RNA sequence: AGCCAGGAUGUUGGCUUAGAAGCAGCCAUCAUUUAAAGAAAGCGUAAUAGCUCACUGGUCGAGUCGGCCUGCGCGGAAGAU
RNA sequence: GAUGUCGGCUCAUCACAUCCUGGGGCUGAAGUAGGUCCCAAGGGUAUGGCUGUUCGCCAUUUAAAGUGGUACGCGAGCUGG
């Protein structure tokens, strides 16, 4: 409602594309589309993008939100992009770039081999650093998560794939 | 100064009263002086805010029953057994 | 986790939500203030 | 842990427990602990609600007890057959109706009373509500 | 950095100072004999608060503070050891020429502007250790 | 929490300090300890200045009173005064020594004769020597 | 609500203890500079440090907070062909 | 004008409040090994010494030796302590 009411300003170099409920929003970074829930009503005009409730959907104003929040990351995403940084964290524990996928040492008897999604890139400053770029919030949200539970970071040492601005809270193991 | 609207009860006994409060009223007395009692029915939200102020039973309060303006004290209230809600109040000519 | 009838906010950290029809007690601070009523 | 120290007869008819209750305003004190069920209050919920309440406050203030267990309660033990003779009483009821104000309290901030007369009505078998002394 | 409390003419043995600044990086020797030089001018029997400000170069600067407030209250009153429950227990008596003298004496590091401010920030530590004005 | 009858007070007790004071000195004072605070309002005291933290929107109405009607335009960030009740001066110069060992914060603009002065401008007060100077 | 910034001085309050410096306990809980900052709500240290809150200035710009009387629902809810 | 009782043998069938194996949250979970709760009924789930015993105690196994319903399952199926 504050979030839907907000409008999303498309910048110069953006185009987008409204067929009723599918949203295709083209930029420098990618090209991204999504189907909004029938409960939205988005309306176009001027270098901006402006969300509202269709009348007799009853969480209309709760969908305009989440729809308002989709069109702006996905404008961001189509121009700035997004990127998650991961760190590794113990002993052995390393990793590389071969094209489009990620090899993963991580304590296994098997070296971890995670093909990334079309869309999402990574590259390995460090031997212990993973950076992920990407247009979609969501994708990249998603690879981020999917290499990080290969190994969670373990309470006692901090060890594990943690993400750049992870805090891990490390505790004592049992007295005696 | 409180202001009490009230109207005169149409109707008295168990069945009339229950039916009152049924409505979000309940019934009320003004006795005292030369004058023949008076039944009235008072709204309760309005009567119930009012007595959550300890002034309402200090104090002169002034009932509009018709138009008529009539100068009384609260005497005797019977509230609820354990809601916060009032069954009926006394008033006395003051 | 612990499941009970009776589920409630054991610090400030902790946060009530409903997931899936389930009252839960969530908490950014301690992991033994993870509720779920059942 | 209360009773009669002395009564006239041992044993009681059981009765019934129709009606409102006498004793519904906060007579002593500030604040009241009211019944809003019906039901038998036994002295070792009384007791076990008094200790609560008396913890809470660090037995700072005052509190009265408006009720009494004063009904005793038979009970015939196992492997017993029906008849017989009337039961041996085993405990002692206060029968209580929707508005008897079940304990009083003052000498505390209410802030205070609210919460020791929550961890008291925790242990009682009837719900009940919080009560503060009016003007008439 | 760290912050200590040593005697006027007395600063070297293990107990009070030795492993307590000597772990960071700081020289037994040099900060010991450096320290009782500057207050020498101190009389004997009076705690003084040092503060010490350490760099890269294991190398050390201080700055000398005058007597704590709970530290005079006890020579003006004639006590070693305060009271176990202030308030609650009286174990001395300060008049209030007594309660400026101090006051005199802090105000290098207080933050009051006035003589009545000072006075009354002495006032506080008095009650909270025991010690009754008169 | 500050009730209606408190901020009149704030206002009532700035508006008058504005009547009396010569010099009036507005600056920033966000990312600054304590420490290095309460040693400004001891060198502050010494030299005669009132010094003060109020929120922009009570200064707007101290203010409104005249002559300072024209520091209202650096009424939008943090803003801490400094009225020198005592001698013309003292402020505009503590202030600029204080910015510039301690390289946080700015200064917005300093007032005197009823008349703005830009952030730049300000060595205009801080050039100006004693009362006790023409002798 | 979020976000920026501060969260000081006497002082490491007194007693106790190998140490207790807001943060084992016990007692007191004022006063100063103040925009505001408890002689300290929790985590942390052998004790310090360090991290954050109560509180306050800025930013933002129109609502926000949780008690009362009530309707209908939700969890609590495991059994044998 | 009869519905044969305890225990065993044989043969079972269901529930789940789960004994083992499987998945998972918390742990006063370093690991190994545990504790507790949630999910889970697919299969699996000792032989002996004593006693009519069921049970129980004991010996030695096992991943484990589950808890209950079935006329305290089962005599027109057996036994008869
Ligand atoms: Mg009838
Ligand atoms: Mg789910
Ligand atoms: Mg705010
Ligand atoms: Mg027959
Ligand atoms: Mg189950
Ligand atoms: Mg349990
Ligand atoms: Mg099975
Ligand atoms: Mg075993
Ligand atoms: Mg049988
Ligand atoms: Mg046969
Ligand atoms: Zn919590």
């Amino acid at each position: 409602s504050r979030v839907a009411k907000a409008p999303v300003v498309v910048p110069a170099g953006v185009d987008v594309k409204i067929n009723g409920q599918v949203i295709t929003i083209k930029g420098k970074n990618g090209e991204l589309t999504r189907t909004l829930n029938d409960a939205v009503e988005v309306k176009h005009a001027d270098n901006t993008l402006t969300f509202g409730p269709r009348d007799g959907y009853a969480d209309g104003w709760a969908q305009a939100g989440t729809a308002r929040a989709l069109l702006n990351s996905m404008v961001i995403g189509v121009t700035e992009g997004f990127t998650k940084k991961l760190q590794l964290v113990g002993v052995g524990y390393r990793a590389a770039v071969k094209g489009n996928v990620i090899n993963l040492s991580l304590g296994f008897s098997h070296p971890v081999d995670h093909q990334l999604p079309a869309g999402i890139t990574a590259e390995c400053p460090t031997q212990t650093e993973i950076v992920l770029k990407g247009a979609d919030k969501q994708v990249i949200g998603q690879v981020a998560a999917d290499l990080r539970a290969y190994r969670r970071p373990e309470p006692y040492k901090g060890k594990g794939v943690r993400y750049a601005d992870e805090v891990v809270r490390t505790k004592e193991a049992k007295k005696k | 100064m409180f202001t009490i609207n009230a109207e005169v009860r149409k109707e008295q006994g168990k069945g009339a009263s229950r039916r009152l409060r049924a409505a979000n009223k309940f019934p009320a007395i003004i006795y005292g002086g030369k004058e023949a009692p008076l039944a009235i029915e008072l709204d309760h939200d309005k009567v119930m805010n009012m007595q959550a102020k300890a002034e309402f039973y200090s104090e002169v309060l002034t009932i509009v029953v018709d138009g008529k303006e009539i100068k009384v004290k609260a005497q005797d209230v019977q509230r609820h057994p354990y809601k916060p809600k009032l069954q009926h109040i006394d008033f006395v000519r003051a | 986790m612990k499941v009970r009838a009776s589920v409630k906010k054991l610090c400030r950290n902790c946060k009530i939500v409903k997931r899936d029809g389930v009252i839960r007690v969530i908490c950014s601070a301690e992991p033994k203030h993870k509720q779920r009523q059942g | 842990m209360l009773q009669p120290k002395r009564t006239k007869f041992r044993k009681m008819h059981k009765g019934r427990n129709r009606g409102l209750a006498q004793g519904t305003d906060v007579s002593f004190g500030s604040f009241g602990l009211k019944a809003v069920g019906r039901g038998r209050l036994t002295a070792r919920q009384i007791e076990a609600a008094r200790r609560a309440m008396t913890r809470a406050v660090k037995r700072q203030g005052k509190i009265w007890i408006r009720v009494f267990p004063d009904k005793p309660i038979t009970e015939k033990p196992l492997a017993v057959r029906m008849g017989k003779g009337k039961g041996n009483v085993e405990y002692w009821v206060a029968l209580i109706q929707p508005g008897k104000v079940l304990y009083e309290m003052d000498g505390v901030p209410e802030e205070l009373a609210r919460e020791a007369f929550k961890l008291a009505a925790a242990k009682l078998p009837i719900k009940t509500t919080f009560v503060t002394k009016t003007v008439m | 950095y760290v912050k200590l409390q040593v005697a006027a003419g007395m600063a070297n043995p293990s107990p009070p100072v030795g492993p307590a600044l000597g772990q960071q990086g700081v020289n037994i020797m040099e900060f010991c004999k450096a320290f009782n030089a500057k207050t020498d001018s101190i009389e004997k029997g009076l705690p003084i608060p040092v503060v010490i400000t350490v760099y890269a170069d294991r190398s050390f600067t201080f700055v000398t503070k005058t007597p704590p407030a709970a530290v005079l209250l006890k020579k003006a009153a004639g006590i070693k050891s305060g009271s176990g429950k202030p308030n609650k227990d009286k174990v001395g008596k300060i008049s209030r020429a007594q309660l400026q003298e101090i006051a005199q004496t802090k105000a290098a590091d207080m933050t009051g502007a006035d003589i009545e401010a000072m006075t009354r920030s002495i006032e506080g530590t008095a009650r909270s250790m025991g010690l009754v004005v008169e | 929490a500050l009730n209606l009858q408190d901020k009149q007070a704030i206002v009532a007790e700035v508006s008058e300090v504005a009547k009396g004071a010569l010099s009036a000195v507005v600056a920033d004072s966000r990312g600054v300890t304590v420490d290095k605070m309460t040693e400004l309002r001891k060198a502050g005291r010494e030299a005669g200045v009132y010094m003060r933290v109020v929120r922009n929107t009570l200064l707007r109405r101290a203010v409104e009173g005249t002559p300072f009607e024209c520091l209202k335009d650096a009424f939008v960030g943090p803003t801490l005064i400094a009225y020198v009740t005592e001698h013309p001066g003292a402020a505009a110069r503590l202030f600029k020594e204080f910015a510039k060992a301690n390289a946080k914060f700015e200064v917005k603009a300093a007032a005197f004769e009823g008349e703005l002065i830009p952030a730049s401008q300000i060595d205009r007060l801080a050039t100006l020597p004693t009362y006790e100077e023409a002798i």
